[PDB]
């Protein structure tokens, strides 16, 4: 019986943990695109002018 | 410098002074390029 | 030498000319080699292993002998080689314009 | 921001890829410390490498590629050779005895205590990882450690990770050429553990590749390195599209909606063009009608079949250099024009096509000569299942009298299973014997 | 790393022994003193396989020798290199073996092989990880084939798991030197059947053979014989000692080569060998080598391989070839021999390549051979075996050491079965 | 600091203390003169506990020398090292004993002990902190077993809480010189448990085993049993005269190898041991040294420890290494050899290490081991000793000073108690 519910909590807390990681690790992989590009952005004039 | 990296290798980073002696003292003829063969086997006799 | 003292043409008188020279068949008076001594190690029974004379090596060398080549040299070592990838750079495009000393 | 994991078991797998990544490094130009030659780079290639190499935050690149065999001489041969100072000293994995090929040794005695540090190695390899596009492995079929530990991780890849494509170049028995005696016992258990398992397959035979070695590049005593040059000359043209730029780019997960028909039928054969001597080349013409033609040419393929046996299903084929899609689409109507290579009839169109400007890399001190214009084709075709039925004819006539199965048996290998791998071999040819049916 | 010991006993084993130390020591570049001088690095990258390094820098094989009378092991110890051998390994009777087999397999073999049995222990417990045991031994002999496979009855007892390798030096009627010949010869065959892994037969008028047919001098010796075999012994296992391209073990040859458990006794050869005066008059190709190699008077047996066919074969090249030219020819040999080899099993040959020959050699092929052409030289043992013990000759000698005539009955009937279920194959046909 | 003084009677206590000082004089670099020679500080640093101050800079052992014939003393003296000992330390009677226990322990003993148990006062309370006492002798003479027993029970009666060790010699029955040898040995034994705080058993029949077996000199001398004796004698005190990884004292020895007060007899052994001509074949590592250790025949007493189980058990390493090693040997002979160790008592033996090694070795290790085998030696004793008595053989000379027969019956009932208490604490489980 109890641990029927327990496993239930237990899954659902996990997979919401999971799912905040999630996000968390999504967002974080745009912003590195955008930081990179502007650091990047020096070439292509250059390199291009060439 | 390699010989400086090859300490590195086992961890005895050590400065600039102490690294010239222990090369002048193996570098006996003073030209600068020491032979690790003779290196080798004074550390193998020093060990035996 | 067939019956013969390898001199004279009986069947095997060339390839044995090359003989080596194998000291042991002029010189088994010799025996001597009495050098094994009295070890105490190898070994006691305390006695010690008694010691009995041998005779001479014989020679040996019955594989073909080596054809004066050095060898020991791997395919994989051979085959890469940081020859080739220091050749291909810091260098091509010489072509001797003017005359000038190169490694 | 695409990565992928390459993994290299087996002796095979690791003389493989050697030369691989010989020529992955020089592409990029890398020098063999890992430290990138500088030279005005300027972010030349900028972000090529990352698909194939990770910084280490100053200087140097490490590859992305895991090392395992349970013999250690390869391993330290690599130690010891010429690329010491680039992999990862403890990604190199090395074993304590080799399974001796012997599949069970490899898969149920000695394999567990090698499969936890390779799992614990590729999850912390993933982790670095954050746009993972899938695995690439390498491994012989006729071999013991190779077959096993393929089979072993493949198992536990495929619940540790799941749907993470998996494309696998296998180098199954020639039918004559081959070095062990026991071989069709190994590389029968392997497919039918990898059939499953595996998302694509590709033939690498190896009489295949000596024909083509001794008909192109006229060399009469070809050794296993001109073989690991063709083959990662393949593959460096097959993955060039994720990290160059192309005017029709195509990812590694654009073959399974293109080469699968079905979820069985999922083992695949190569071609590449052109193959050309240094001094045979200067004079000639290398069109892109020409090249197609000789990759479509059968005794030019990868492997030892003959399409002339079988329905064609699904072609991809990847260009590189200066190619024109015009002429390209040209070609490929003079190709589907022209009889001989006769399509299914339930596929009206077959054909997958790629671009990409990056011309092919040469190698000092190889054979290829400095090319312009390059193909690498991808064929499913029925007529595979001949090597099958070969193989099934082997096993039976070796195993009517139980020959080395003691060997087997007493490793903790179950008797039965052998079994099986028959069945489940017999069902795959009936299936590559079924889609032939026309409608 | 995988290491393997040695184990010598009888006159010819610690000959052969001797003369194998000697060439390996040769190979490796180590000197009679035990100090190294060689040339290359690759000699130092897998010498503890068959060496143990000591104090000083010294390198010692590690091998044990094993007699019942102690002027082998003097001789040994006088010759050359007999200085390398550390003197813990010696063990040694007073009254000798006098070609008896129950002398030297029940009552003087049991009362003197604790002292070895514990050598041999401490041995391969000293090492970090095993992978083998390989013996030279006779069987026309007493001490040799009595207390060795008792011996190896021992060893097998304790590691099931290791591989086992013999090279006996299998007496034949043509050369005869001992009456007792049968008895002891069929007696050590029963015994070693089910412990021996691997079996190398080895003979001695075929040695001769070859001597005046291709290295052609007039005058042989024990010597060259030695030497012939250590060449063969050496080469079996370069691979383990040296890179290559396809690496295989002593497990992988027992896998390559046996087909059924009991199926184990082989025949092997070397090549290339050439006579001293045409020595620079022959090219060096792949083809040549093989050519010398699968030629039947080339082989180091009695048997005529030609009136069988072979069950499995191996080869192990060594130096710089092309796997393209190796495996064709070894193609080329199969096909235009498909009357020699048994048809139900496909591609009954395998290759091995390694990269270092041996010293001043380039290429080199060690053969190894699983045929049915053994089977005459057990056949000629058994009817000379049934002809001399009908009549019970020589047997009370046997009989006044506990032992009886049923355990020689045992043994007659175990190796007319083995040759019953061996030649059984040749006709099989699938 | 923590100094200990030496004492010694009978002329193999003589012997012994004789090349004892001379290796300890060697190890410190003392010349025969008693001038410091050294050539590192740390032979300098610590030479108290030995040696103390005397005029001149100079150092004279802290040995007493005490014994009832003085052709012993003369021959000490003019032996090597022989000017260390001071004058003053040397005591002796000029009548004998008589290889009689009870006219070494009653009549002249008595007599004469008040000397030298004034001269061993004097040199206790001349110290700062003495440590304990150390004692040399056999219990097969008379002199020493009556004597120096009677001082040592003096001793223990004048200081209680001091630490107290015992060289003890015993005769083992197979090399016999003296006849009425178990009578005075089961006194010595009876009245020596009552007192010491550790025994190191020593039999001349190990002694002899291990010169003829390891060594393997063809004329061994009781020179080379002393040189054996010392070298064991020294080991076990290393470390309170060196620096090292973990101190060890005699006291903490004691606890960790006493389970109970009357269980305090041990078996010793040293390690290694080779010949002349092994010395460049062996590799001097933990592995050899601990294979060494524990192996039976190496060991300093008649009693195989196979026939029983160990109780407790003691490595005493000398030289410069790794801890792990010596920490996973110890846990691999342990779990290997669980048969041999008393179950309710798990992980019962003790690691130090001193990172000294002696002169002219790299590596050595002292064992000392409390274990149930050594019941042994005191059965078959008793079973001398009572078929001696059953026929009053030899008594008179023992009743004719006084002693009766309550004596021998009280002392071998006090001995086969503890046989039977030895036996209880083995055949016992939990
Ligand atoms: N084309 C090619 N094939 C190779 C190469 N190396 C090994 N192989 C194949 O590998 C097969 C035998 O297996 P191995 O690679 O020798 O060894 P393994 O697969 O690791 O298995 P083990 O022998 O137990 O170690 C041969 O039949 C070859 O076809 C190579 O460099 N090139
Ligand atoms: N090829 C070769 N054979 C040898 C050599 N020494 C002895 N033999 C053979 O050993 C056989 C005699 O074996 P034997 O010494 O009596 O065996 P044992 O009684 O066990 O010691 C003879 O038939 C010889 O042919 C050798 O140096 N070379
Ligand atoms: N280890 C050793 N044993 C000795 C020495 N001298 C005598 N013994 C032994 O002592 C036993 C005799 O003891 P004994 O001399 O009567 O003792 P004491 O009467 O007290 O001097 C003999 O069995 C000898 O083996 C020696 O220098 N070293
Ligand atoms: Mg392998």
């Amino acid at each position: 019986m109890i641990n029927i519910q327990r496993s239930i909590k237990l899954n659902e807390k996990y997979q919401q943990a999971e799912q905040y990681s999630k996000k968390l690790e999504g967002i974080s992989r745009i912003t590195n695109w955008h930081e990179t590009k502007v650091k990047y952005d020096n070439a292509n004039q250059n390199k291009y002018a060439r | 410098s390699q010989f400086k990296a090859a300490l590195e290798k086992f961890g005895c980073v050590f400065d600039d002074k102490e690294i010239h002696a222990l090369f002048s003292k193996f570098d006996v003829n003073r030209s600068g390029k020491i032979c690790y063969d003779e290196f080798c086997g004074n550390f193998a006799r020093l060990g035996s | 030498c067939d019956k013969y003292t390898t001199a004279l043409m009986m069947g095997n008188w060339y390839e044995e000319r090359l003989a080596p020279n194998q000291p042991f068949r002029e010189n088994l008076q010799t025996k001597s080699v009495r050098e094994e001594e009295a070890a105490i190690s190898f070994a006691s029974d305390l006695i010690p292993l008694s010691r009995v004379n041998r005779n001479l090596p014989w020679d040996t060398k019955g594989v073909i002998a080596d054809d004066g080549f050095k060898e020991f040299r791997s395919v994989n070592r051979t085959s890469y080689d940081p020859i080739n990838l220091n050749n291909y750079y810091n260098l091509g495009d010489c072509r001797q314009l003017y005359k000038h000393y190169t490694a | 921001m695409r990565e992928v994991i390459s993994i290299h078991v087996g002796q095979g797998g690791i003389q493989v890829g050697n030369a691989c990544w010989e020529l992955f490094c020089l592409e990029h130009g890398i020098q063999p410390d890992g430290q990138m030659p500088s030279d005005k780079t300027i972010g030349g290639g900028d972000d090529a490498f990352n698909t194939f190499f990770s910084e280490t935050g100053a200087g140097k690149h490490v590859p992305r590629a895991v090392f395992l065999d349970l013999e250690p001489t390869v391993i330290d041969e690599v130690r010891t050779g010429t690329y010491r100072q680039l992999f990862h000293p403890e990604q190199l994995i090395s074993g304590k005895e080799d399974a001796a090929n012997n599949f069970a040794r490899g898969h149920y005695t000695i394999g567990k205590e090698i499969v936890d540090l390779c799992l614990d190695r590729i999850r912390k390899l993933a982790d670095n990882c954050t746009g993972l596009q899938g695995f690439l492995v390498f491994n012989s079929v006729g071999g013991g450690t190779g077959s096993g530990l393929g089979s072993l991780l493949l198992e536990r890849l495929s619940v540790d990770y799941g749907k993470k494509s998996k494309l696998g170049f296998t180098i199954y028995p020639s039918p004559q050429v081959s070095t062990a005696v026991v071989e069709p016992y190994n590389s029968i258990l392997s497919t039918h553990s990898l059939l499953e398992h595996t998302d694509v397959a590709v033939m690498l035979d190896n009489e295949a590749i000596y024909d083509i070695c001794r008909r192109n590049l006229d060399i009469e005593r070809p050794t296993y390195t001109n073989l690991n040059r063709l083959i990662a000359q393949v593959i460096s043209s097959l993955t060039a599209s994720l990290r160059f730029d192309g005017a029709l780019n195509v990812d590694i997960t654009e073959f399974q909606t293109n080469l699968v028909p079905y979820p069985r039928i999922h083992f695949m054969l190569s071609s590449y063009a052109p193959i050309i001597s240094a001094e045979k080349a200067y004079h000639e013409q290398l069109s892109v009608a020409e090249i197609t033609n000789s990759a479509f040419e059968p005794a030019n393929m990868m492997a030892k079949c003959d399409p002339r046996h079988g329905k064609y299903m699904a072609c991809s084929m990847m260009y590189r250099g200066d190619v024109v899609p015009k002429d390209v689409n040209a070609s490929i109507a003079t190709i589907k024009t022209k009889r001989t290579i006769q399509f299914v009839d339930w596929c009206p169109t077959g054909f997958k096509v790629g671009i990409n400007y990056q011309p092919p890399t040469v190698v000092p001190g190889g054979d290829l000569a400095k090319v312009m214009r390059a193909v690498c084709m991808i064929s499913n075709s029925t007529a595979i299942a001949e090597v099958f039925s070969r193989l099934d004819h082997k096993f039976d006539l070796m195993y009517a009298k139980r020959a080395f199965v003691h060997w087997y048996v007493g490793e903790g290998m179950e008797e039965g299973e052998f079994s099986e791998a028959r069945e489940d071999l017999a069902a795959l040819e009936k299936d590559y014997e079924e889609v032939g049916i026309e409608t | 790393m995988r290491e393997i010991v040695h184990i010598q006993g009888g006159q010819c084993g610690n000959q052969i022994g001797a003369k194998f130390w000697e060439v390996i020591s040769d190979e490796h570049g180590i000197d009679p003193t035990g100090t190294y001088h060689g040339d290359s690095d690759l000699q130092l990258e897998r010498i503890n396989v068959y060496y143990n390094e000591a104090t000083g820098g010294r390198y010692v094989p590690r091998a044990i020798l094993m007699d019942l009378e102690p002027g082998t092991m003097d001789s040994v110890r006088a010759g050359p290199f007999g200085q390398l051998f550390r003197p813990d390994n010696f063990v040694f009777g007073q009254t000798g073996a006098g070609n008896n087999w129950a002398k030297g397999h029940y009552t003087e073999g049991a009362e003197l092989i604790d002292s070895v049995l514990d050598v041999v222990r401490k041995e391969a417990e000293g090492c970090d990880c095993l992978q083998g045991f390989q013996i030279t031994h006779s069987l026309g002999g007493g001490t040799g084939s009595g207390m060795g496979t008792l011996l190896i009855s021992k060893v097998r007892e304790e590691y099931p798991d290791r591989i086992m390798e013999t090279f006996s030096v299998v007496p034949s009627p043509k050369v005869s030197d001992t009456v007792v010949e049968p008895y002891n010869a069929t007696l050590s065959v029963h015994q070693l059947v089910e412990n021996a892994d691997e079996c190398m037969v080895i003979d001695n008028e075929a040695l001769y053979d070859i001597c005046f047919r291709t290295l052609k001098l007039t005058t042989p010796t024990y010597g060259d014989l030695n030497h012939l075999v250590s060449a063969a012994m050496s080469g079996v296992t370069c691979c383990l000692r040296f890179p290559g391209q396809l690496n295989s073990d002593l497990r992988k040859l027992a896998v390559n080569l046996i087909p059924f458990p009991r199926l184990h006794f082989f025949m092997i050869g070397f090549a290339p060998l050439t006579s001293r005066g045409s020595q620079q008059y022959r090219a060096l190709t792949v083809p040549e080598l093989t050519q010398q190699m699968f030629d039947a008077k080339n082989m180091m047996c009695a048997a005529d391989p030609r009136h069988g066919r072979y069950l499995t074969a191996s080869a192990l090249f060594r130096g710089r070839m092309s796997t393209k030219e190796v495996d064709e020819q070894m193609l080329n040999v199969q096909n235009k021999n498909s009357s020699y080899f048994v048809e139900w099993i496909p591609n009954n040959i395998k290759s091995s390549i390694c990269d270092i020959p041996p010293k001043g050699l380039k290429m080199a092929v060690t053969f190894v051979g699983n045929s049915t052409a053994i089977q005459e030289m057990f056949k000629r043992v058994a009817e000379q075996f049934t002809a001399m013990f009908r009549r019970k000759a020589f047997l009370h000698w046997y009989t006044g050491e506990g032992m009886d005539e049923m355990e020689f009955t045992e043994a007659e009937s175990n190796m007319n079965d083995l040759v019953s279920e061996y030649q059984q194959y040749q006709d099989a046909t699938a």
